[PDB]
């Protein structure tokens, strides 16, 4: 209920071109069951990760198990008793443009582009796996380290 | 010639309230305190005893002018409990940690002393 | 034209640490020796005695107005 | 709010009447003569075009 | 001093501050973001810049436009945590849109994959009056025009 | 939503430096405490100087200047003494003031050294700080000039003064502040990655570290917060730094009970 994405990544490349940020590391990940392609920034010191790591990853709409939506404004009060506390690093933002087929194209590749407070990710791949995806709709980064 | 007082930074005037409560009218259960003549130390001490009550869910103080002795602080707090209730509290909660803290170093010094 | 008071960043008491920095000097000490035997262990202390200058030894030269 | 993957429901006609009379409404040199109507396109050709 | 109400409202409707931004020499601002607050506008909206909801809530009181309600944070486990471009955010008020370049942007990086997607955080673009991606320089806040 | 529960552990006391730790307390309360030892810390200083004879070589306001400088030895009085506004006295009532007189000819052809030996008081608890000095008679350091200069006078020169110390904080002006540097450091392994060293290895160690030598910064701990506190709390002679710090608490704690007076005060409208 409220889950747009589900999959779990594995992480290929740490900052091909250089770590350019201090507290910021950028993940190129490739999934398993959805042939996706992932570049992510998460925050370095927060939550460290090295090359070759899985993770579980859950992009969904909604904190709230049952589907509705939230209030929009923070209150540190909800953010246990919910979905996210089966991950270990829970992130906020919203798509601001997707690319792919646009107009004049086909479909068969689509990209979403997500700005979580700065820090960016790019998710792309199928059309029919990204549905439920548009601009300007707040969505919320779920995402647990596995063994 | 326009140097002022070296007093004022900690005297009020005649007629000078110290705290002038405002209530705030964009959110609810949110009030907006003002103390005149004091500065940065009672701010912190009172911002950052506020910030361990749970029941508070925004608290932070500002001195609008370096020239003018005042600092306000906005507390909003949740709809069980007052903000002047939590100004209380850690005022309260201030004194019995800085009484604690009297007693326990006029007993380390009695101890270092006569320790020799 | 005289040592001051106190240490300008620092509020230490210098005004007792002139005479006993000259008698220091003029014996066989450096500066620095010198500085670190009155206690000034803090180059903020240490740079009110290196950089004074005492000009009320030049005033007092003066013959004073009334005898 | 506007959708860039859906369809939309504005008819290219009302696109050139919209545009039509914003440029009949956008004038500098007011009149109906033609000294004033040559005026009001010479003043007003870069921004129509 | 003007010593009559006619020339107070000359004052007032002419001469007064935020009227004259704007040269009418060569139609840019005259006035712009200067010195130490340029240079800590440039540190605060790079990316690895997190603030804790401490100093967001002093930060917060700073700001008179502020309609009291607190964003959510960037991070919301296991510590919640804000960006520089989340409280930068803040401050521009209503719907402002603008795409420009940060003084250090590569000149290649627009004909590649990650154009969208900056790997050094230099290509500045807000949308609906908050800040979304870029580091923030004298071409964004300054005198120059389209700023 | 309570209070803290702090521990203090004092590792070095002496005459005129406390140097000790805090422990279990918010970086708030501790910055604080050390605003209020700089600066609403209460000492005795010369505030009322009147020169009857001033032919030496220094001006009026320059010698009232030099003069209101000098510490003076104020443990035992500085609590009992009130304020000028807060009396009902007007010409400087001995519960209100101290009175010093200073009278110093020179009639001999050497110079003379105006000290604060010459600085007679008439309370008998409150000296300058040379009372400490005279009576080292173990002086192998070889200079008995142990205090403090105020003027040098040739011949034919006088100085005739009378002088009232009044109760103040250094808020007020710096001549009432009782120390003379308080070093205040918290996390000296750099833990908590609160200030950024671009190379760690050019950066002496601090002398509370717990890091051996071929480490030069601790491993990152965000779950950290500033719990632990090194004071080292200097005294400028005008009070003994353990009544620096029990003065400097009692008036955090009056401030702090003043404002919750007026709070209750204006609670009912
Ligand atoms: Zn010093
Ligand atoms: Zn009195």
């Amino acid at each position: 209920a409220g889950v747009l994405f589900e999959d779990i990544f594995n992480v290929k490349d740490m900052d091909p071109e250089g770590k350019k940020f201090d507290r910021v590391s950028r993940l190129h990940c490739e999934s398993e069951s959805f042939k996706m392609d992932l570049i992510l920034d998460i925050n370095s010191w927060l939550y460290p990760m090295e090359l070759g790591d899985k993770f579980r990853l859950v992009l969904a709409t909604t904190l709230r198990e049952d589907g509705c939506p939230d209030s929009g404004e923070y209150n540190p009060m909800e953010h246990e008793g919910t979905r996210a506390d089966s991950f270990e690093y829970v992130m906020y933002g919203k798509i601001y443009r997707i690319e792919g087929d646009e107009a004049h194209n086909e479909a068969s590749r689509l990209s979403a582009y997500v700005s979580f407070g700065g820090l960016l990710m790019r998710l792309q791949g199928d059309a029919n796996n990204l549905h439920g995806f548009e601009v300007d709709q707040h969505m919320y980064l779920l995402m647990k380290r596995l063994a | 010639m326009n140097a002022p007082p070296t007093f004022e930074s900690f005297l009020l005037y005649e007629g000078e309230k110290k705290i002038i409560k405002e209530l705030d009218t964009k959110v609810t259960n949110a009030a907006i305190f003002t103390i005149n003549k004091e500065d940065h130390t009672l701010g912190n001490m009172i911002r950052n005893q506020l910030l361990k009550d749970p029941n508070v869910l925004f608290a932070g103080y500002k001195v609008p002018h370096p020239l003018e002795h005042k600092f306000v602080i906005r507390i909003q707090t949740t709809a069980d409990y007052s903000p002047q209730e939590a100004f209380m509290n850690a005022i309260t909660d201030l004194l019995a940690e800085l009484s604690l803290f009297e007693e326990r170093f006029k007993d380390a010094i009695k101890e270092k002393k006569e320790g020799g | 034209m005289i040592i001051p008071i106190r240490c300008f960043t620092c509020g230490k008491v210098i005004g007792n640490k002139w005479e006993s920095y000259l008698g220091l000097l003029q014996a066989e000490y450096t500066e620095g020796d010198a500085l670190d035997a009155l206690g000034l262990k803090r180059y903020c202390c240490r740079r009110m005695l290196l950089g004074h200058v005492d000009l009320i030894e030049k005033l007092l030269n003066y013959a004073p107005l009334e005898k | 709010h506007i959708n860039k993957r859906l369809p939309t429901d504005l008819s290219p006609i009302r696109v050139i009447k919209g545009v039509k009379t914003l440029l009949e409404r956008c004038v500098i040199v007011t009149g109906n003569d033609r000294i004033s109507k040559q005026a009001n396109e010479n003043a007003t050709l870069l921004f129509q075009c | 001093v003007p010593q009559s109400m006619e020339t107070r409202a000359e004052v007032e409707n002419i001469h007064i501050t935020p009227r004259q931004i704007i040269t009418p020499q060569a139609n840019k601002p005259v006035m712009g973001i200067v010195q130490d607050t340029l240079t800590a506008v440039r540190k605060m909206t790079k990316r690895d810049v997190f603030i804790t909801r401490e100093q967001v809530m002093n930060l917060l009181m700073f700001l008179p436009t502020w309609d009291a309600k607190m964003p959510q944070p960037c991070i919301l486990k296991p510590r919640p945590l804000w960006t520089g471009k989340q409280i930068f955010s803040l401050i521009i008020p209503g719907n402002v849109n603008m795409i420009r370049t940060h003084s250090t942007h590569p000149d290649e990086e627009d004909e590649g994959p990650y154009k969208w997607i900056s790997p050094g955080d230099t290509k500045v673009m807000v949308e609906h009056g908050e800040l979304i991606m870029g580091i923030l320089c004298k071409k964004s806040l300054g005198t120059s025009a389209g700023s | 939503p309570y209070a803290n529960q702090p521990s203090v552990q004092i590792t070095e006391l002496t005459d005129d430096n406390v140097k000790f730790v805090l422990e279990d307390t918010e970086l708030s309360v501790a910055n604080s405490l050390r605003r209020v030892f700089i600066a609403e810390t209460p000492t005795l200083a010369i505030d009322w100087v009147q020169l009857e004879a001033n032919s030496t070589v220094l001006s009026d306001e320059f010698l009232a200047h030099r003069i209101g400088l000098i510490p003076l030895i104020s443990d035992d009085v500085v609590e009992r003494l009130q304020y000028t506004r807060d009396c009902i006295c007007l010409d400087f009532c001995p519960e209100c003031s101290v009175e010093f007189t200073l009278d110093v000819k020179c009639s001999e052809e050497q110079t003379r050294h105006v000290t604060t030996a010459d600085l007679k008081s008439s309370n008998a608890k409150v000296l300058p700080v040379t009372s400490r000095n005279q009576g080292e008679e173990d002086n192998e350091y070889g200079e008995s000039n142990d205090e403090i200069l105020i003027i040098k006078l040739r011949k034919g020169q006088e100085l005739k003064l009378r002088a009232y110390a009044k109760k103040g904080f250094g808020k007020e002006h710096a001549k009432w502040n009782p120390t003379a540097g308080v070093c205040f450091e918290y996390d000296p392994d750099n833990s908590m990655r609160h200030t950024l060293y671009p190379k760690p290895d050019e950066w002496p160690k601090s002398e509370h570290t717990e890091l051996e030598d071929d480490q030069y910064e601790a491993p990152y701990n965000w779950e950290a917060k500033p719990n632990k506190f090194f004071f080292n709390v200097e005294s400028a002679g005008a009070l003994k730094p353990e009544n620096i710090v029990v003065m400097g608490v009692q008036v955090l704690k009056n401030k702090l009970s003043n404002l919750q007076t007026q709070l209750s005060h204006e609670s009912q409208n």
